[PDB]
């Protein structure tokens, strides 16, 4: 809904490369969207902190190899999550303007003489039916984790005692996750989020040359296009699986 | 006289009236059409009267007339809970078949109406007769009027198409004749009550199976053998295509509950793996080539092959669930295939005069009502819940799996590939761009005739998909006498 | 820009950073491990 | 700018930009027919909902005001001493 | 009440879809939005009622599939897990409808859009309130149909057609 | 030929650079370098080498092709392309019975 | 005191928590029931439940270390 | 409703005003010419039209790139396209 | 029969359909066509039939509990 | 060996910096100046932080 | 028969009689016309299929490599399995059911 | 601003009306009317399903055991 507002505010354009500035033009959207990114990254005491980071610590809480592996694996998932969430908030709001000039022309400075009545379109904020959800959804994204964290997590809570969520006593980890995990791994995602966020802002704004060396290195040209192309999964399915079925159907029909 | 003979005589009376009104008048063809349609309404009225008086848990044939005047070939008419719904489908379908093709015939209108009124008699008979030689007589009397229904009112490739169905259906039916003749010679009659008592030796049943299955594989039809259907179900007129797919295709579905399940059980059991292999292949090869079909009416015909395989695998499961799901999917295909021939061969071919899917695109923009019904019909063909087609597939597939788990898993691929052909055709014609540029002028949306036969057919599919017990209550007791087996603590009681 | 839109955005900012320190001030010691919750 | 469209096309959902003048009257009528169907469905639930546990006499539970199984329990429980 | 939660999103969709001519763009928007709004309060109430009192609710309406050993009811069961699922489903549906009164304001076809939105909400309710696995599968398929109808809402874009086939068959 | 064809490669070389450098200021300096390369070979005349410049540069645009070049939202291949395409025929249909 | 298995089932305490120190879960959950699970109204029942469960964990930690040294610090999970 | 003529001209005039390669910003008229009236190089004009493409959020097909050699022609292109922002 | 609306019948697409409808008149027995005609008609269905033969009544899930075996043979 | 084209990556990457002289310098001057200067750029990256921080300090001193 | 080339590779800016599908009116068509059109499976031209199997192979190897190092150095369990009195055998389905830990080996 | 509602339902232009072809007469009164009369009568048809019978006995067998409660 927040990113829905920014797409509408400009031209129904969707590309990050042509969005910039737009923090002043869209004051509510940036805050609410940053309300969301702080909980999406599970910044402490957000609605995501009480759910997302409990899985990480309950993963290490189950003292097995597979539990430790997925902790390490999901931890890397956390750090790349914080990374593209900086990419969204920096490019669209905190960046140098990248799109056309009509996105930006106000009425303060006078750029027109005989057409000053129209032809501004300075990326206006939406109306009541657009903003009332965003503000309500943001009020959830702040308080909802803390208010229901006992209904669902608790310590011996009996909300799901009708066998709706039956956990077998040979698997439970809540006590260990409450006590066994050390403070370092209990807190580690916060350090990584607070570390790579300032690093990402610095690379995206302060030192805006390193990334292009990476993109225009051949090693980085390939690593970039491997991920942008979604692990090449679509390419392989469409060519090896989907188009195999169409040619099988053709072979049966013709031959 | 019996009330089951009234179903037969009414279309016969209607043929007489069409041929003797012009003698009481250069009479209009409109009055030819009204007589034939009224006289198919009456059969439907009577058939629902028969259904109110039916007894859902009686193991004796019902509505029988005591003949006690024996001859060599005597008509015996009984109704049973395994045959009642086939009769009802016939009598509901034949009025829509007439209304669907109301303005499209344009010539030889008397002959057209007289063939369909003749067809309704013969197809009603095949479900009502209590002999297996009587069954064969009517199962093959439908062949001459269908050769003429295609060559007089068929499309461009009508001549080859009419030869294909007649000759394939004649050949396949003559292997069933040899096996029926053997059963009669051994037992002395083909009256059902005396056959079901009799148990044939295993080797004889292994050779009666080879003969009843050659016929029904020719008449399902399975993949290797379906070249007549891809011609006949396409070149035929719209009304011909509705009867051929909804009713004629089911003559062998109902003919397995009479000819195989009760009198050749050991053969059916020991040879099921051969049936399932054939059925699995026609679920795949037919699904693969229904993707690459450029004729819209041919795409609908090919869909019937993949559907028929699922019900054929259900009738060979030895389970109460796959047997009822086979009847439900036979009924389900009846309403849904009817609607998609109405969309393909009766609306696009009325407006464009072509069946090539290359000329169609974005028909939602100018025919929103056609798009709505075309999508609902397309989702039932894809076996989507809330339609009677989904129930028939769920129960058919379950029994296929419980009997031989590997073929049911390859039969269940249908779930994926039926959805892929159905959505791809719908997306290409209704969606898929804008109104096509080969349409020089605009096309009107549905007429009140086209709306109400699609609406009628679609309504049957949904309400029966919500409350299938409308049809399941009659089936349970009668179906419970074609299952072969025993359980150790429930059998041989003292 | 609109006054109502600006006021709502700043206030929602005040929703954070006051829930943050209030929770950090009250439950911060427990999370870090300085003091057990009893 | 509103899209150009053909004016001969009839669609049950309006088609393009379709709002009748009398829409408030049509909308109001549809509201009652909805509200009547929902009322029948509510009286159905009240008489067919099945609970194996019974609500406490003092805690908020507005179903106690319309569901027969519960209301019959508390009426029976309102008979003692 | 519990069986009214199920029915309101369904009823509003019928008015907006097959009766959009009669109510118009605004008439559809109010009925679709308000009907889903009403369902949301009913489910906030059901959360306190079922979860906070540990009183599961059963209802059975009629048979769906009645073969020997196989009896699947058109039946619903409200339990602790059910009411948890409804609250995000119904609020996010309620707010997205209100959001869409302005997002789709210029689109030619609003009665069709808001109908699909109500239809989608009905199917998630069916999915999380069924007694059995098979009626669960009605919503499971239902939301699948509703997704295809909404990724392809602008059916004149070939890209949209490709992505809806991909949503459907995957 | 070799005149309109060349200017295509120039405008292309500008966009590929824009796609890989998001920040406009840096690409501007990155852009003028491309102009210099097209200015170093202003006066090549023989067709034997004329096509070789085009043929070899045609390799670097794929040797550095962006996985997803930017598309304006309303162009061929954009995000809003063909969104609400009008009917290409708004005249009432000719009266025919069916 | 210790709460018996029969007593534990009548208050519908969750299965995996029917351990030695769940006599305090009965008043915790009961406190939670009377307060609508609000996380600032049963602050001392919760703490008492957590503190008691804390002790039987560090007791397990202690004698596990004895088990670890009995095997020469080898892998045991 | 859509784009006008006075609006399109006065944006594109301000576009060339910031470009150094023009001889003098005074002679910017509707019938101006990049090749001779303003005196732009052959290589200069394509970089010029690339600015027009970005300003109006459209795509200039390579076939029509050779058809843009003057302001008037450039204006005639924008107004004939209902696509521009 | 009924006169249809005007269609820009494409000379190209008409002959493409006329190609498909008449396609079978030109099928020949080559080494390539026999290979496909042998794999689809014989190998794949024979392979399916063999699995259907060897797994018949091999497994039953009906009422089976822990301590009992799915295999019936 | 260099290609028949004079392009090279090393010189391409070295030029990736703000040019000293630009024929389009005035045309693009707007994106980096005024409302779009770095201070105004991140002036409101944390909307409520200033108001909350002083408000919270009022809460802290209230207890003591 | 024309070359089997998809119309996804045609120009999106020519004077096509049918701009949406990029076709001219009487143009010859490949017999595979159904699945060469604009509404047909997409052709991805980022890299050759051979090179992709390499790169997806590299990602797999690194994923295994990250998994391997964790196995070498991952902690032992610190909490003994919680003892239940009687195994709760009556609260989990009798003896014919899986029961919790009760005075067994570790 | 919303446009007026429009359309030719059944292709009937706003001047004239739908001309009855012939089918309408029996299809609406006979075909559908037969189904409404069938539906109305189907309600009073006695239930001869095997289940209604098998349930009544199977209840009585379970009633002998403690599995089902007997009113008597
Ligand atoms: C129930 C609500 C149905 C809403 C139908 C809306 C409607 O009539 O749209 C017609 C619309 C047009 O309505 P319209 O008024 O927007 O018209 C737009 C203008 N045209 C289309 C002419 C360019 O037609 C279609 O889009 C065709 C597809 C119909 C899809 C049918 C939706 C329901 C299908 C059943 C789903 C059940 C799932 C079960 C599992
Ligand atoms: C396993 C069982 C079989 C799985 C495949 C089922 C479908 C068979 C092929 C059906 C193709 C129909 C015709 C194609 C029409 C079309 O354009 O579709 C595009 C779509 C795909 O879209 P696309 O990838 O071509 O779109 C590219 C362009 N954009 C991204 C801009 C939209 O075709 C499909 O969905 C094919 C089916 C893929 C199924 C993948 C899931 C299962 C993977 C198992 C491993
Ligand atoms: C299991 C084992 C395998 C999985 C783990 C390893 C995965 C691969 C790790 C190496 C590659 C990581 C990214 C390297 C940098 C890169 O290419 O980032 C691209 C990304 C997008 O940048 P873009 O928006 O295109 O333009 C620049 C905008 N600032 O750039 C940005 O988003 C800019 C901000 C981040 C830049 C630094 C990222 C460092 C990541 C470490
Ligand atoms: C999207 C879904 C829309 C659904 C719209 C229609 C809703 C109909 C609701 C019917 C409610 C019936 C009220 C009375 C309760 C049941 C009484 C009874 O005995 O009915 C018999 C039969 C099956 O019901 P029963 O056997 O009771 O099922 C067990 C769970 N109650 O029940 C019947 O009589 C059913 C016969 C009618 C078929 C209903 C569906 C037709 C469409
Ligand atoms: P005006 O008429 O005054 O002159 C215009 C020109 C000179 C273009 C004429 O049209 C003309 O006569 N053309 C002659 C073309 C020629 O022989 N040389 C011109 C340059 S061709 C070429 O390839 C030059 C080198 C370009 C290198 C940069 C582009 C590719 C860079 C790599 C990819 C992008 C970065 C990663
Ligand atoms: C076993 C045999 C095969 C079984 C199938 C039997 C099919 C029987 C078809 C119906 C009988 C013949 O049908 C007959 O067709 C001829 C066609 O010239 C009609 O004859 C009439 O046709 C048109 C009708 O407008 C008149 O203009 C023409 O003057 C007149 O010849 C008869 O009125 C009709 O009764
Ligand atoms: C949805 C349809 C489902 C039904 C169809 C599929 C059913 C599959 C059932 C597989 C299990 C059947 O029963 C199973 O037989 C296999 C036979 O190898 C045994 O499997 C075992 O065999 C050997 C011993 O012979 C073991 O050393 C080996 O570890 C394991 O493969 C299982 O111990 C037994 O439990």
């Amino acid at each position: 809904l927040g990113a829905g507002s920014v797409i509408h505010a400009v031209a129904d354009n969707q590309d990050f490369r042509k969005f910039g500035g737009l923090i002043s033009y869209l004051p509510l959207t940036y805050s609410v969207m940053l309300i969301a990114s702080l909980s999406l990254v599970a910044f402490p005491f957000m609605t995501g902190f009480y759910s997302k980071d409990f899985i990480l610590e309950s993963a290490y809480g189950q003292f097995s190899f597979s539990g430790v592996a997925v902790y390490i694996i999901a931890t890397i998932g956390a750090i790349f999550t914080t990374l593209y969430s900086v990419k969204v908030l920096y490019l669209t709001f905190l960046s140098n303007p990248n799109g056309p000039r009509t996105y930006y022309r106000l009425a303060i400075d006078n750029f027109f003489s005989a057409q000053a009545i129209k032809s501004y379109k300075p990326a206006h904020e939406g109306d009541f039916f657009l903003t009332l959800p965003l503000v309500i959804l943001a009020l959830f994204s702040i308080f909802f984790g803390f208010i229901t964290k006992d209904i669902f997590i608790g310590l011996g809570s009996n909300f799901f005692v009708d066998n709706s969520l039956f956990i077998h006593p040979i698997h439970e980890i809540m006590i260990d996750t409450e006590f066994a995990v050390p403070v370092l791994f209990k807190l580690l995602p916060f350090i990584f989020t607070i570390s790579f966020s300032v690093i990402a802002l610095t690379l995206s704004e302060l030192l805006s040359e390193l990334v292009i060396y990476f993109k225009f290195s051949r090693f980085g040209y390939n690593i970039f296009g491997f991920f942008n192309q979604r692990f090449l999964i679509e390419f392989f399915y469409n060519k090896y699986i989907t188009n195999l079925i169409l040619n099988l159907g053709g072979q049966i029909t013709k031959i | 006289m019996s009330l089951l003979y009234v179903l037969l005589i009414i279309p016969i009376i209607g043929i007489f009236l069409i041929s003797t009104i012009d003698s009481f008048y250069f009479f209009n063809v409109s009055y030819y059409k009204k007589i034939a349609l009224i006289t198919t309404i009456l059969n439907l009225i009577v058939s629902l009267i028969i259904y109110i008086l039916f007894d859902f848990s009686n193991n004796q044939f019902q509505f029988i007339q005591e003949n006690l005047d024996l001859s060599f070939y005597d008509i015996y008419l009984g109704v049973d809970g395994v045959s009642i719904y086939f009769v009802l489908l016939t009598t509901i379908i034949m009025p829509i078949a007439l209304v669907s093709n109301w303005n499209s015939i344009t010539n030889n209108i008397k002959s057209y109406l007289i063939i369909m009124l003749l067809l309704e008699t013969l197809l009603l008979a095949v479900f009502l007769v209590l002999d297996v030689l009587l069954f064969y007589i009517f199962f093959e009397s439908i062949l001459p009027p269908l050769f003429i229904l295609i060559g007089l009112f068929g499309s461009s490739n009508k001549v080859r198409a009419s030869f294909y169905i007649f000759l394939y259906t004649l050949l396949g039916s003559l292997f069933l004749l040899l096996s029926i003749l053997t059963m009669s010679s051994i037992v002395g009659t083909t009256y059902f009550d005396v056959l079901l008592k009799s148990s044939f030796e295993y080797t004889t049943q292994l050779f009666l199976f080879f003969g009843i299955f050659i016929a029904f594989a020719v008449k399902t039809p399975v993949w290797g053998l379906n070249s007549w259907l891809l011609r006949a179900h396409v070149e035929s007129p719209l009304g011909g295509s509705i009867v051929l797919a909804a009713i004629v295709l089911k003559l062998s579905l109902y003919g397995v509950f009479r000819l195989i399940l009760p009198i050749l059980p050991q053969a059916s059991l020991n040879l099921t793996y051969i049936v399932y292999a054939i059925g699995a292949i026609t679920v795949l090869y037919a699904s693969f080539s229904t993707l690459r079909t450029v004729d819209v009416k041919e795409l609908i015909a090919y869909s019937s092959v993949a559907h028929a395989a699922i019900y054929l695998m259900g009738v060979f499961s030895n389970t109460i669930q796959g047997l009822e799901g086979a009847i439900l999917l036979g009924l389900a295909h009846g309403f849904v295939s009817s609607g998609l021939f109405i969309c393909a061969g009766g609306i696009l071919y009325d407006r464009t005069g072509t069946r090539l899917i290359y000329f169609f695109r974005g028909l939602t923009q100018i025919m929103p009502l056609f798009s709505l019904f075309f999508f609902i019909l397309c989702l039932g063909n894809a076996g989507t819940p809330l339609t009677l087609n989904f129930v028939g597939e769920f129960m058919s597939l379950y029994g296929t799996l419980e009997r031989l788990p590997i073929a049911g898993m390859l039969a269940s691929t249908s779930i994926i590939f039926s959805a892929a052909y159905s959505i791809y055709m719908y997306n290409r014609i209704a969606f898929g761009g804008s109104v096509s540029l080969y349409f020089i002028d605009c096309f009107r949306d549905l007429t009140k005739r086209e709306f109400f036969i699609l609406f009628t057919l679609v309504s049957f599919t949904v309400i029966l998909g919500i409350y299938p017990s409308f049809v399941l209550d009659g089936l349970h007791y009668n179906i419970s006498s074609v299952v072969y087996g025993i359980e150790p603590n429930a059998s041989y009681l003292t | 820009v609109s006054r109502v839109h600006r006021f709502l955005a700043t206030g929602l900012g005040a929703s954070m950073w006051f829930w943050i320190f209030y929770r950090a001030k009250k439950d911060g010691p427990v999370l870090l491990g300085w003091k057990h919750p009893w | 700018p509103k899209i150009p469209y053909p004016k001969h096309v009839w669609s049950p959902a309006g088609g393009w930009y379709a709002q009748p003048a009398n829409w408030k009257q049509n909308t109001a009528i549809f509201g009652l027919v909805i509200f009547g169907i929902t009322a029948m469905v509510w009286k159905y639930s009240a008489e067919h909902e099945v609970r194996h546990k019974m609500p406490e006499p003092d805690r908020f539970y507005p179903s106690r005001y319309w569901v027969k199984q519960i209301k019959d329990y508390e009426r029976a429980q309102k008979e003692k001493q | 009440m519990y069986l009214s939660i199920i029915i309101l999103p369904l009823l509003g969709s019928v008015v907006s879809g097959f009766f959009g001519r009669k109510v118009g763009v605004s008439g559809a928007q109010l009925i679709t939005c308000s009907s889903v709004i009403i369902t949301t309060i009913l489910s906030i109430i059901a959360f306190f009622e079922v979860g906070f009192n540990n009183i599961p609710v059963t209802i059975n309406i009629f048979r769906w599939i009645d073969s020997e050993w196989f009896i699947i009811n058109w039946g619903f069961q409200y339990d602790s897990l059910t009411v948890s699922m409804l609250i995000p489903v119904l609020i996010i549906s309620s707010l997205v409808h209100i959001y869409s009164i302005s997002y789709m304001s210029s689109d030619p076809h609003n009665q069709r859009f808001f109908s699909y939105l109500s239809l989608f909400t009905f199917m998630m309710i069916i999915l999380v309130t069924a007694n059995n696995y098979l009626l669960m599968f009605v919503g499971w398929e239902g939301v699948g149909v509703c997704s295809y109808l909404l990724v392809s809402f602008w059916f004149t874009r070939i890209a949209a057609n490709q992505s809806s086939i991909s949503a459907f068959l995957t | 030929s070799n005149r309109q064809a060349a200017l295509s490669l120039y405008r292309r070389a500008l966009k590929l650079a824009l796609d890989w450098t998001v920040h406009r200021n840096l690409w501007r300096g990155q852009a003028l370098y491309i102009r210099s390369l097209f200015e170093k070979n202003r006066n090549v005349t023989d067709p034997r080498l004329q096509r070789a410049l085009l043929k070899e540069t045609e390799k670097l645009l794929e040797k550095w092709k962006h996985p997803d070049p930017y598309c304006p939202p309303t162009a061929p291949g954009g995000s809003k392309y063909e969104r609400n395409l009008p009917v290409p025929n708004l005249e009432p249909p000719p009266p025919l019975k069916f | 005191r210790r709460a018996t298995r029969e007593e534990m089932r009548d208050a519908k305490v969750p299965l995996a928590y029917r351990d030695s120190c769940a006599h305090l879960l009965i008043p915790l959950n009961r406190c939670r029931y009377e307060t609508y699970y609000l996380p600032w109204k049963c602050e001392d029942e919760r703490h008492s439940y957590e503190k008691c469960q804390y002790l039987e964990f560090k007791k397990r930690v202690q004698k596990m270390e004895e088990l670890r040294e009995a095997k020469g610090g080898a892998r045991s999970n | 409703e859509g784009l006008q003529k006075v609006e399109v001209y006065e944006r594109i005039k301000s576009l060339l005003a910031g470009f150094d390669k023009v001889n003098d910003p005074n002679n910017i008229t509707e019938t101006a010419h990049f090749a001779n009236d303003l005196g732009l190089d052959s290589l200069d004009t394509v970089e010029v039209v690339m600015a027009i493409e970005e300003e109006f959020s459209i795509e200039i097909p390579d076939k029509d790139a050779d058809q843009i050699h003057s302001v008037d022609k450039a204006i005639e292109y924008i107004l004939r396209q209902p696509d521009a922002h | 029969g009924l006169q249809h609306y005007k269609i820009a019948m494409d000379p190209a697409l008409v002959r493409l359909g006329s190609m498909i409808s008449n396609r079978y008149k030109y099928f020949r027995w080559t080494k390539r066509t026999a290979l496909v005609s042998f794999m689809y008609v014989v190998v794949v269905p024979s392979t399916i039939g063999y699995l259907a033969y060897k797994t018949d009544g091999l497994w039953d899930l009906r009422a089976k509990r822990r301590g009992d075996l799915i295999s019936e043979r | 060996k260099p290609n028949i084209t004079g392009f090279d990556m090393r010189e391409f990457l070295r030029h990736t910096k703000t040019p000293t002289y630009d024929p389009w310098e005035r045309h693009e001057a707007w994106r980096y100046t005024g409302r779009f200067s770095r201070f105004n750029r991140f002036k409101g990256a944390l909307p409520g932080f200033g108001i909350a921080t002083v408000a919270f300090t009022a809460y802290c001193v209230f207890e003591h | 028969n024309p070359p089997r080339i998809k119309r996804q590779f045609r120009d999106p800016h020519a004077d096509w009689w049918d701009k949406q599908e990029r076709r001219n009116f009487g143009e010859p068509v490949h017999e595979d016309h159904d699945i060469l059109g604009m509404f047909s499976p997409y052709e991805y031209t980022w890299i050759t299929p051979g090179k992709g199997l390499f790169q997806i192979g590299l990602f797999i190897a690194s994923f295994l490599g990250l998994c391997y190092v964790v196995k070498l150095t991952y902690p032992d369990r610190v909490s003994y399995p919680r003892e239940f009195e009687g195994g709760l055998e009556r609260e989990l389905g009798g003896a014919g059911a899986v029961r919790a830990f009760l005075c067994l080996d570790d | 601003q919303y446009d007026p509602p429009t359309g030719w339902l059944w292709g009937v232009r706003p001047g004239e009306k739908y001309q009855n072809e012939g089918w309408e007469g029996p299809f609406f009164y006979g075909f559908w009317g037969s189904l409404i009369v069938f539906a109305i009568a189907y309600a009073y048809k006695p239930d001869t399903s095997i289940q209604t019978w098998a349930l009544e006995e199977a209840r009585r067998r379970l009633e002998a055991e403690g599995i089902l409660e007997d009113p008597n």
